[PDB]
């Protein structure tokens, strides 16, 4: 599956994994920390 | 637009125009309280023109019904 | 050379060692070109002379008790009756304004556009000090150092009066009074927090 | 009150708008059974709403005549009056991540230029090299100023022009 | 034509800052401003188009004509 | 070479002879911060001074802290000694910080110029005869001269021992100050008070009984 | 040489043995370069001179009973009327401050930047002691010794008044009175715990 891992390392597959990662990071943040308009403490 | 759509107007980015309200208050608009040059009654640019050209200009800016330095927001 | 102004740093190449007042201080490469540097050397000395006269005029008024340097041109508004050594001056603003406009240009424009001279021998040395034999650069260096200190003193007068509203001796007595509460931090201007 | 403004914990248009939103949610809630699944989500929306108003009034945001929080985007009016978390703290919390991505992509380009053919590792990204540059790019402003002090951040006039 | 005054051929090619500031500065412009009409038309249109925005910005805030700014459509 | 992880490939710029002969090199740079040799030369100075100021600060916290909890001093908490000692003070804090930044900036800019060029402050005519003892040693970060009164550098044996003792006590004190700040934020007590609270009930009073390891 | 300051320890190479007051004491290598040693051999003697005059002035006030060295510049605040041998001085602060700024600079600048001399023969020896034949170094050694002891004495004056608030004789009498309860440890300053 070395060719399958080179397919997993192509541009749109990395794009759709990394954008789901950076989407579902910010989404879990806005679940556990609702409505951040201002930098609080 | 997304905040107005979700019924939450308070989450808007409403950046106050600080840099131009400071220019209005330096021209004599006492609505914002920056009291810098002409809206401050104690400064020198205020004091050295009270007979020359200032009081009509100050009574014309602080009128909120002309277009002379309209009050401004986000 | 006689000084390094930040020791261990290299001297910039566009400053000659024989130039009076030298340390190598040019962190902006501001006098790199020789035609600009010659006019800067010709203007630094004259800023120094006029600031030595300015600091002497700003200090002798308070040391002789005649107000300060600030309130001395304050008779032009709200009254008049200028003084000098107590002697009254019956002149208004516009007459001495035009006299400073006319009588000073007959010395300034006669000095400036008649060359580029900065140490003219002859009538400006009546007693005789700068014969350019052995003690030219020494007295030139002393003149540069005293003039730079006077320029710093006059900008200190400007910022000191713009921050405290007081004169030179009128706050030097307070810094000698309260040496930890009468400095540039206890006002709410110079240090904003 | 910096520029004609008011604290949101002081203004009454802010509290009136909170009561307006809670009134809409309440008249929306009045249709359902008190323990059903829509009513739980509506009360959770009310709880998030009230927590949002409490934490906007707590941080000292400035309301206007409209009753809406404002952002003072000037240091010296945010640092002096305690509004640095509005703009002045996230204007570096952004730029760390911006220069982070701009440094990681820069180093991924420069570390793939000197190969057999670079373009194949731009459509097919070398993932161990990418994750190595992802982790070791954490100190990017440090490395950026150390690269600027060389002159290895810029390139000289070896660049490509047309006809000056 | 009277001996006193200033000349356009001398002011341009002497305002050159040294040490690589503006390069050779303003040396050679009078051969190209005077000979080109599209350069003159470009500077003229830039000036007229800016002071036309100036006319527009200053005729609403400072209305110069009697019973203007009551006629809103005007 | 006694690495921080025994099975890791040490970064190759920490295995150069310039970097292996450096104080406290345990092969630890997992984020590649010192890959340029002059970046490492700058950060070695930054580590020495972040660790010496931390050793002085952590000594000034826990030596009077342990001499407060055992009596015969009444030094307050380190997060309270700014609130107090400004009343028992000839000056307010602003003038004191201004004098502090002048007296410390005169030192720190000389150190800046010696790091950017070694032996800079030793050129003659700088001070009034004092500049001759300001070249430092052959390596930067360890000046000596007036800063070695007891004379522990005139050995050339056990010198890497003294280097590594300084670096390890300093890294431990930097972790101790990051501690002091964090164990203040977490529970609001003092550091020796937190040590007593751990020593009276270790298996229940720790950083798993507050809101900072939250699931 | 004439002394080793810590026996068994070696003398440094940069201290000349014919130099007056030599012991080898330089644990910082602080005068290693010869130009710095030449500046410091001049400045140590002048610190010793002015400290011998300072300790003589600080002791003669109390041995003659006119207050101490500390309160002798205390008339400039809270009154005036300075004394000397009981004779009044009708001078305010600023006049004598300017006279000390001017009249001392006309001798200090005449001394200093006119060379680097530290033992000028001629007018400064009216009786005649240093003909530089045989008894030069012995008298220079006695001057250095007495001056170093005077510098130690004046630093002891400063620390003693900063710790006890008294004069030199005013606590030398207490050390002679209670020798075991009036030393540098019974105050709560110099020894912090015991
Ligand atoms: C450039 C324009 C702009 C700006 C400045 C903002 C600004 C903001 N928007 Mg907005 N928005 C915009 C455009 C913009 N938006 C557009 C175009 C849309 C329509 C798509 C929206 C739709 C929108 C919605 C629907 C919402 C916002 C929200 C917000 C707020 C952000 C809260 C948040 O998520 O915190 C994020 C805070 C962080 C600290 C994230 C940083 C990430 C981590 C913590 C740092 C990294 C740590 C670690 C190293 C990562 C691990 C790496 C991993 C590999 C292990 C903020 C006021 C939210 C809000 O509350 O409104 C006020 C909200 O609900 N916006
Ligand atoms: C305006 C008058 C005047 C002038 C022009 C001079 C000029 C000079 N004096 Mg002089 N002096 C004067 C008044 C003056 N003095 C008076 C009134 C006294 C008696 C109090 C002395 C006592 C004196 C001594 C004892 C010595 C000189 C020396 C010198 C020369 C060295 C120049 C120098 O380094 O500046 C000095 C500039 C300063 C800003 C001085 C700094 C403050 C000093 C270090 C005192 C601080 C003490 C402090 C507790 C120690 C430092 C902290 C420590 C605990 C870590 C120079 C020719 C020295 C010399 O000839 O060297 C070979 C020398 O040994 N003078
Ligand atoms: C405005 C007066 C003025 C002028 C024309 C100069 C001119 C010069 N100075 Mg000088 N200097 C001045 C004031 C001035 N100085 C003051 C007040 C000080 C004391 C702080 C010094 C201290 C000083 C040192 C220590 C040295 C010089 C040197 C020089 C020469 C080369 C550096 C250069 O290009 O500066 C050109 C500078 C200007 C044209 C002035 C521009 C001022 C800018 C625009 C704003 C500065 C604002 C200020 C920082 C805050 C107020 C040049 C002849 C070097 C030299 O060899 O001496 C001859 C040198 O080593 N200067
Ligand atoms: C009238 C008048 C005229 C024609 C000039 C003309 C000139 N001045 Mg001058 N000057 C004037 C009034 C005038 N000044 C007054 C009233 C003052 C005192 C405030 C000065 C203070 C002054 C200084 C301090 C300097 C000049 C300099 C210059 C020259 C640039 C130029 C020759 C500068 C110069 O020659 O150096 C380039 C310079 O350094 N002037
Ligand atoms: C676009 C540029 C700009 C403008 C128009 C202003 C405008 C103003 N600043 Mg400001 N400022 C700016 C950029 C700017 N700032 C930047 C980049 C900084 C540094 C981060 C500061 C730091 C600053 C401070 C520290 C202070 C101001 C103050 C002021 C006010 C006078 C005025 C509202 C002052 C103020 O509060 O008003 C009196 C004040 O104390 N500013
Ligand atoms: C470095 C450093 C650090 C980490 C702190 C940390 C702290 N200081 Mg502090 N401080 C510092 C340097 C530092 N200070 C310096 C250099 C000065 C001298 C100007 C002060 C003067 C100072 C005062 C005067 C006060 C603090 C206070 C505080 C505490 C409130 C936050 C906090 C523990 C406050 C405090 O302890 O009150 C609870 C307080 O009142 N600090
Ligand atoms: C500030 C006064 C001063 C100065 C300039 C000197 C200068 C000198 N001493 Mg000397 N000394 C002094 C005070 C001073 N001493 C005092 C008070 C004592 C008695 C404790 C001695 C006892 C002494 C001995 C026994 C010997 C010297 C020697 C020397 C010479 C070489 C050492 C050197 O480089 O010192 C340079 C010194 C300085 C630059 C002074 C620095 C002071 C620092 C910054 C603070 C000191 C803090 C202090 C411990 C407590 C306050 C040099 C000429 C040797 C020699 O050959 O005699 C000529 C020698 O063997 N000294
Ligand atoms: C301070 C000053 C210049 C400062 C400039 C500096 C330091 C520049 C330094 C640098 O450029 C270099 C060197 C190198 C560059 O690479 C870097 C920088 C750092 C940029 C000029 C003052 C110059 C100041 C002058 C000439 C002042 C003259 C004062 C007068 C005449 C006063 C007159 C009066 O006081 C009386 C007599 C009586 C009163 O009653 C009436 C009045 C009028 C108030
Ligand atoms: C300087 C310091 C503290 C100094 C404290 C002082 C002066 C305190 C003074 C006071 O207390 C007193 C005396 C009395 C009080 O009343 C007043 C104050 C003022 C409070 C702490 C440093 C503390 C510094 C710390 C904790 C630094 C930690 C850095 C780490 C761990 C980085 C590791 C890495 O960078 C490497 C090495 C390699 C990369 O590849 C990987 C990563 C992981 C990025
Ligand atoms: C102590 C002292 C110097 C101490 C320095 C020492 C030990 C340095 C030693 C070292 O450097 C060496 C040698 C070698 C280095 O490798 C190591 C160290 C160890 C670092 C100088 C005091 C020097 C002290 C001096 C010069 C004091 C002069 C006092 C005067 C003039 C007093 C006048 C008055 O008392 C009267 C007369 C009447 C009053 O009413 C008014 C006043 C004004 C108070
Ligand atoms: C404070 C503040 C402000 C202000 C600001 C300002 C005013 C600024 C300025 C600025 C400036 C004046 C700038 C300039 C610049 C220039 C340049 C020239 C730059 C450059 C840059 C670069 C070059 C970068 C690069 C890089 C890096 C390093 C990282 C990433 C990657 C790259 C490569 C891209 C405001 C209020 C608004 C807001 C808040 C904050």
């Amino acid at each position: 599956m070395k060719d399958f891992t080179t397919y997993l390392s192509t541009a749109p597959v990395i794009a759709t994994i990394w954008f789901t990662f950076t989407a579902g990071l910010l989404i879990e943040i806005n679940r556990y920390f609702p409505d951040p308009l201002v930098f609080s403490f | 637009d997304v905040m107005q759509a979700f019924g939450t107007p308070e989450k808007q980015i409403l950046i106050e125009p600080v840099f131009a309200q400071w220019i209005q208050a330096a021209h004599g608009k006492a609505l914002y309280g920056f009291d810098f040059l002409l809206s401050s009654k104690t400064s020198a640019a205020f004091a050295n023109g009270q007979s020359l050209w200032l009081p009509g200009w100050l009574d014309a800016i602080n009128n909120n019904q002309n277009s002379l330095f309209l009050t401004i927001g986000p | 050379k006689a000084g390094n102004w930040l020791p261990g740093s290299d001297a910039p190449a566009w400053l000659p060692d024989d130039l009076p007042g030298n340390y190598g201080f040019d962190p902006l490469s501001l006098g790199k070109e020789p035609a600009s540097l010659k006019r800067f050397t010709e203007s630094e000395v004259i800023h120094g002379r006029w600031a030595m006269l300015g600091v002497a005029g700003s200090l002798a008024v308070e040391l002789l008790g005649y107000g300060n340097w600030y309130d001395a041109p304050l008779w032009a508004v709200n009254g008049g009756k200028a003084t000098w050594f107590g002697i009254e001056v019956p002149f208004d603003l516009n007459a001495l304004l035009a006299f400073e406009f006319v009588a000073m240009a007959a010395a300034e424009g006669q000095r400036g556009d008649a060359g580029g001279v900065v140490y003219p021998g002859g009538a400006f040395d009546p007693l005789g000090f700068a014969k350019d034999s052995s003690k030219s650069g020494e007295l030139k260096l002393k003149e540069i150092k005293n003039g730079r200190l006077a320029m710093v003193a006059f900008l200190g007068f400007v910022a000191q009066h713009a921050a405290t509203g007081k004169g030179p001796i009128a706050a030097l007595g307070e810094h000698l009074a309260n040496p930890w509460g009468a400095n540039f931090a206890t006002n709410g201007i110079s240090v904003p927090f | 009150d910096i520029a004609g403004l008011t604290p949101c914990s002081e203004s009454k248009a802010y509290a009136k708008l909170e009561k307006k939103e809670l009134k809409t949610l309440e008249k929306r809630l009045k249709q359902y059974e008190a323990d059903s699944a829509p009513a739980v989500a509506l009360k959770a929306t009310m709880e998030r709403t009230k927590a949002r108003f409490a934490n906007y009034a707590k941080a000292g945001l400035l309301c206007g005549n409209d009753g809406l929080p404002h952002l003072i985007a000037d240091p010296g009016l945010a640092l002096k009056y305690g509004h640095a978390g509005e703009v002045f703290i996230p204007t570096f919390g952004f730029l760390y991540v911006a220069g982070y991505i701009g440094y990681v992509g820069r180093q991924y380009l420069i570390a793939v230029k000197g190969e057999a053919k670079p373009t194949d590792k731009e459509i097919i990204i070398d993932v161990p090299l990418a994750t190595k540059l992802a982790w070791q790019g954490a100190g990017w402003p440090l490395a950026a100023v150390q690269e600027l002090q060389r002159g290895t951040l810029l390139e000289k006039e070896e660049n490509i022009t047309v006809s000056p | 034509n009277f001996g006193i005054g200033h000349r356009m051929q001398a002011i341009l090619e002497a305002h050159t800052p040294p040490s690589g500031s503006l390069g050779a500065g303003h040396k050679g412009l009078f051969d190209t401003v005077n000979n080109s009409l599209h350069f003159q038309l470009g500077l003229a249109l830039a000036s007229v188009g800016t002071i036309t925005s100036l006319v527009a910005q200053h005729m609403y805030s400072l209305p110069p004509y009697a019973f203007q700014a009551i006629d809103f459509t005007t | 070479r006694q690495s921080w992880l025994p099975g890791s490939q040490i970064p190759a710029h920490l295995d150069t002879p310039a970097a292996q002969a450096l104080a406290g090199n345990f092969g630890f740079d997992p984020l590649g911060l010192g890959k340029d040799p002059v970046a490492l030369r700058w950060y070695q100075q930054a580590e020495l001074i972040h660790c010496r100021t931390a050793m002085a600060g952590v000594a000034g916290i826990l030596i009077p802290g342990l001499l407060t909890k055992a009596g015969a001093l009444n030094v307050p908490e380190w997060y309270d000694a700014g609130k107090v000692a400004i009343e028992n003070s000839f000056a307010p804090w602003g003038s004191l910080l201004a004098v502090q930044l002048f007296l410390c900036g005169f030192v720190e800019a000389k150190r800046w110029q010696d790091i950017r060029k070694p032996g800079s402050q030793g050129e003659p005519g700088s001070f009034l005869g004092f500049e001759a003892s300001l070249k430092g040693t052959s390596e930067l970060g360890y000046p000596g001269g007036p800063f070695d009164p007891l004379g522990l550098s005139k050995e050339a044996d056990k010198w890497a021992d003294w280097k590594l003792k300084e670096v390890k006590n300093g890294r431990l004190a930097m972790l101790a100050f990051l501690g002091f700040v964090a164990q203040k934020y977490a529970t609001g007590a003092g550091p020796v008070d937190n040590l007593a609270a751990h020593l009276k009930d270790p298996w229940h009073v720790n950083y798993a009984t507050n809101g900072v390891s939250l699931p």
